[PDB]
């Protein structure tokens, strides 16, 4: 469910840790841009009993950061792909969260994407 | 460093985006230092479900639950708590009343007029141009030949003043390696030397290879020698259908005797015995007395090696003479009324160039006014006085009422004209990021440049906020 | 690209001289010979005429020796030929080569031929 | 001076067959000097070979050149009709010369 | 080596400049000129390092 919707005032980060108080201080840095637009991404891979391919997870570029936000039931995004042509070709990034872990590793991975998905995938049953 | 912010805000009752504000809190990096150009997420795809169907696209909304964005470079101004969180923060890229509050260290300002910056308009290309360019070199004379001479005499080439155009060297017949002693293959034309010594010759393939410094052998210690430090290159090619008899060419000759080595670059063509053993001939030429040059026999039927292989060399040097034989790039086109970077022979400026009514003498190239600066160029292979004119800058102010009394502001562009460029504002050109004003509705023009976000009206009101040459701008009730 | 011309046909008494124009333009004019030959009815073409261009030294044929003088402009790029010692049937078509047998500023013997001519003289 | 004995007299035959031109060398021709004009019915002579059978302006497939050391000599191979030009050959060894001539007609 | 001590290489082309501290192993195709080879490492076609 692609879609662009408004920014508003969200994620503002402590540029540097060391103390200040009741002054003004401002720094060139990297920020999320105010009033910009805010992108929702969906894959969409469940239905009935069967397969559906969804086609999904559409790659983008990776550049200026990356902000990503997200209100998840409890561990539907886990991992994240940085690098080039995802392949036994370029060196990897595989980044990876689990219960209380990291898979931070770079790697030659040839593929990694199996989804195996549960021929019940919907979670209403099981 | 790859540092991840973090901050649980379960305060929120479920809606995309509540409008405050908060603080987020660094937890881990690490390096890897690789490029990259991809992003993705990874899924629980194992378990999915709550995923509805839409075609939402172009500034819309659909039930995703997720938010991705893009970060960038900016100035950004921040309000520490007497605790030490973050209470307030304003950017100094989206509207004027922000540019004000960051020009003066406030949240809050005051009646008046103000300055921030200035929107000097930046270039578009960059265009070169050079003399007529020309009387360029025939280098084409030396490997198209049919009177390649032989090792143990070669031809000394001279290269004088022409232009080095070494675009049918690489990119055309690059029959065998380009063997760069010292030199770029792909920056060839660019840097250039003072001269070039070329020698045609013949020599076996298995001894092509023996043509380089410190290498010696049958070629390379009686027949031609080389520096060590030599810079330039040498082409290899073959040329079986060039010199192939039915018995063969035996005309070409190489030196194997000789009583002590060869001085760089030295030719010891000479025919007379060699004093082999204690037989000091005089012309006996019988016994331990042979000619030091022997018949390279010639066979078109032959493989590699002793087929005919030609090796021209370019003996290039950097010595403190002027100029002789050097390839510029070919001049590019030409624009008039268009802020573009010109380069003419060495006159790299910015601005726009546009036809000039003076009337050089012959033996002019430059034009100043009385202050050190360039005026007036003539065109290096176009003979017409070509005007300066320099970019569009200027300072921007701003004209606010209070800031707690008002939040609407008009943007003074002084010492331009609307009809000029800024009218025009666009990304990428110009340095100020509000490229959002429509510039056709409320426009003015005033003597000290053209305001926007103001309407003019011919009441007669005393003077609260002064502009300039008589216009005083006010905040007032319709 | 190449643009080689010539002025046109021309009707000329014995014991006058007959002048031939060449115009060249579109390749550089200091790097390639000048060639100029002879054509005619019932037989082939000759080698009447060969100049360079850095310098003014001439390889006239044996057989007009001492009979064929040519100016060449730079400026203009242009072969002028003030032929002298006019002769009755002298009638015939001159062609203007940029040659490719010897260089314009060594001389040696190229590889190759007459591949651009002009578009020929009447005398 | 040396010249080149050529004996295409008149090549009477359709076109699309195979046709011989002759060149044959007086005493003795480098095998890097060689060149092949073409002359078409009131039109500017133009080079066609620089060399044996280097191409210089097109040359599809009909004009080839054959031979090697002193002997050389020119094939055409599915010759098309429009042209019937003249085809003189010229030597570099020893100052500039032509060949003898040569007529194609129509061959009704 | 009296030989050669060919254990170690260096690259000689690439396309673009360098960044700071970043590894760039990799046999790929010179392609010097404007013939698109697929592995031919022939003609107009070397190798970088
Ligand atoms: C030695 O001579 C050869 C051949 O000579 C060529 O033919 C003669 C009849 C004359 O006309 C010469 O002036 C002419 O150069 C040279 O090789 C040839 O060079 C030409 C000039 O660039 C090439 O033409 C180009 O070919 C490319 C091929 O992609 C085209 O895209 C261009 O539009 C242009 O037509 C030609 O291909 C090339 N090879 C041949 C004819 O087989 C050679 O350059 C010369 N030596 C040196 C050092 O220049
Ligand atoms: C001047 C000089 O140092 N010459 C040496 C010589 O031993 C060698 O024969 C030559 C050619 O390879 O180049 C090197
Ligand atoms: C799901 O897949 C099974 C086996 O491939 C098939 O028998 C069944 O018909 C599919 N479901 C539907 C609704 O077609
Ligand atoms: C990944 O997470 C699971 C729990 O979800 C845990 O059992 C496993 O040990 C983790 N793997 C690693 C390598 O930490
Ligand atoms: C739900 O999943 C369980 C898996 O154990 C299955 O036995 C059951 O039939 C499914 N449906 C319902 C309605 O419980
Ligand atoms: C990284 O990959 C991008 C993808 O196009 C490429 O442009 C860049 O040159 C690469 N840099 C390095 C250091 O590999
Ligand atoms: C988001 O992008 C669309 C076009 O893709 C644009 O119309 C919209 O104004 C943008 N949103 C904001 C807040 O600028
Ligand atoms: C700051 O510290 C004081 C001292 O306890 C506390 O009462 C107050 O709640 C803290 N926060 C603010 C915003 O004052
Ligand atoms: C320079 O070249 C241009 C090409 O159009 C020509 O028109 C001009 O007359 C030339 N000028 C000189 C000085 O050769
Ligand atoms: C600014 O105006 C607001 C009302 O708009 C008022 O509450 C505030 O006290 C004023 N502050 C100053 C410094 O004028
Ligand atoms: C400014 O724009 C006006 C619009 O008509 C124009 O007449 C005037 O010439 C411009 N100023 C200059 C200095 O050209
Ligand atoms: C205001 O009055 C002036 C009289 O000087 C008139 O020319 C103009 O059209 C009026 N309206 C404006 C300036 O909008």
């Amino acid at each position: 469910t692609q879609s662009y919707t408004n920014s508003f005032t969200r994620g503002v980060y402590y540029p540097d840790k060391v103390f200040r108080s009741s002054v003004l201080h401002s720094t060139q840095d990297l920020f999320l841009p105010f009033f910009s637009n805010v992108t929702w991404f969906h894959a969409i891979h469940v239905s009935g009993t069967n397969g559906t391919k969804r086609f999904d997870n559409p790659v983008l570029p990776f550049n200026d950061g990356v902000y990503f936000a997200s209100t998840e039931k409890s561990n539907i995004i886990r991992g994240w792909i940085f690098g080039t042509t995802l392949d036994s070709k370029t060196q990897s990034l595989l980044i990876v969260n689990n219960a209380t872990n990291v898979v931070i590793k770079v790697c030659e991975f040839q593929f990694c994407n199996d989804p195996f998905l549960d021929v019940y995938y919907h979670e209403n049953n099981k | 460093y790859f540092k991840i912010y973090s901050k649980h805000t379960p305060v929120n009752l479920g809606r995309d985006l509540p409008q405050g504000f908060s603080a987020l809190e660094p937890l881990v990096d690490l390096p890897i230092g690789i490029n990259i150009t991809r992003f993705q997420t990874l899924l629980a795809l194992h378990r999915s479900y709550l995923t509805p169907g839409d075609s939402s696209s172009s500034w819309t909304a659909g039930a995703a639950a997720y938010y991705v964005g893009y970060l960038q470079p900016r100035t950004f101004l921040l309000k520490y708590n007497e605790n030490g969180t973050i209470t307030d923060a304003v950017d100094c890229a989206l509207d004027p009343l922000s540019e004000t509050k960051c020009t003066l260290k406030s949240f809050t300002v005051e009646k008046g007029i103000y300055q921030t910056s200035n929107f000097r308009v930046q270039p578009t290309e960059s265009i070169v141009r050079f003399p007529n360019i020309t009387n360029l070199c025939p280098f084409h004379e030396v490997f198209n030949a049919t009177r390649f001479a032989s090792v143990y005499a070669w031809n000394r080439k001279r290269i004088s003043n022409c232009v080095a155009d070494y675009s049918v060297l690489y990119n055309f017949a690059p029959f065998f390696a380009f063997k760069c002693y010292g030199v770029s293959p792909t920056k060839l034309n660019d840097l250039c030397f003072t001269n070039v010594y070329a020698d045609s010759f013949v020599i076996r393939g298995n001894e092509v290879s023996q043509i380089a410094p410190g290498q010696t052998g049958n070629i390379a210690d009686y027949n031609y020698k080389l520096p060590d430090d030599f810079t330039g290159c040498v082409i290899a090619w073959n040329s079986n259908k060039l010199d192939s008899k039915v018995s063969g060419n035996y005309n070409y000759l190489y030196r194997l005797f000789r009583k002590s080595k060869l001085k760089p670059f030295e030719r010891d063509i000479s025919t007379e015995i060699y004093q082999a053993g204690n037989k000091p001939c005089n012309g006996v030429a019988g016994f331990n007395c042979y000619f030091p040059l022997q018949s390279y026999g010639f066979r078109p039927t032959y493989g590699v090696g002793h087929q005919p292989y030609r090796v021209v060399v370019l003996s290039f040097e950097l010595l403190h003479a002027p100029a002789t034989v050097c390839g510029p790039k070919k001049s590019t086109n030409l624009v008039k009324n268009k802020c573009v970077n010109f380069n003419f022979n060495g006159l790299t400026g910015t601005g726009v160039l546009t036809e000039s009514n003076k009337k050089f003498l012959p033996f002019q190239q430059f034009g100043r006014d009385i202050a050190d600066t360039t005026d007036a160029v003539r065109d290096p292979q176009t003979l017409e006085i070509l005007d300066i004119t320099p970019c569009s800058f200027g300072g921007v102010s701003v004209i606010t009422p209070g800031t707690n009394t008002s939040n609407q502001v008009a943007v003074l562009y002084q010492g331009v004209n609307c009809t000029e460029v800024p009218v025009a504002i666009h990304a990428d050109q110009l340095t100020p990021t509000w490229r959002v004003y429509s510039t056709g509705s409320n426009v003015f023009q005033t003597r000290a440049g053209c305001l926007i976000g103001a309407e003019y009206v011919n009441n007669s009101y005393e003077c609260d906020i002064p502009i300039g040459a008589g216009i005083c701008a006010s905040y007032q009730t319709q | 690209q190449v643009q080689l011309v010539q002025s046109g046909a021309e009707v000329k008494k014995p014991g006058a001289s007959v002048k031939v124009s060449c115009k060249a333009s579109g390749y550089p004019f200091t790097s390639y010979g000048i060639s100029w030959v002879r054509q005619a009815p019932g037989q082939g073409l000759e080698w009447m005429g060969w100049i360079s261009t850095y310098n003014g030294n001439t390889n006239y044929a044996q057989k007009f020796q001492g009979r064929v003088t040519m100016t060449t402009d730079t400026s203009t790029t242009t072969g002028y030929m003030e032929l002298r010692r006019l002769r009755s049937d002298d009638t015939a078509v001159y062609y203007c080569a940029r040659d490719y047998t010897r260089g314009a500023w060594f001389g040696e013997s190229l590889i190759g031929g007459f591949d651009n001519w002009g578009q020929g003289t009447l005398v | 001076e040396i010249v080149l004995t050529q004996s295409p007299g008149t090549l009477s035959l359709s076109p699309g067959e195979r046709a011989t031109l002759s060149c044959r060398a007086s005493q003795t021709v480098s095998s890097t000097s060689l060149a092949w004009y073409q002359q078409k019915p009131g039109q500017a002579p133009r080079l066609l070979i620089y060399g044996a059978s280097s191409r210089a302006t097109g040359i599809p497939d009909r004009f080839s050149g054959s031979g090697s050391g002193t002997d050389f000599t020119l094939t055409i191979s599915r010759l098309e009709p429009e042209d019937f030009a003249v085809y003189y050959c010229q030597q570099h060894d020893t100052s500039l010369t032509f060949g003898g001539g040569t007529k194609v007609e129509i061959k009704r």
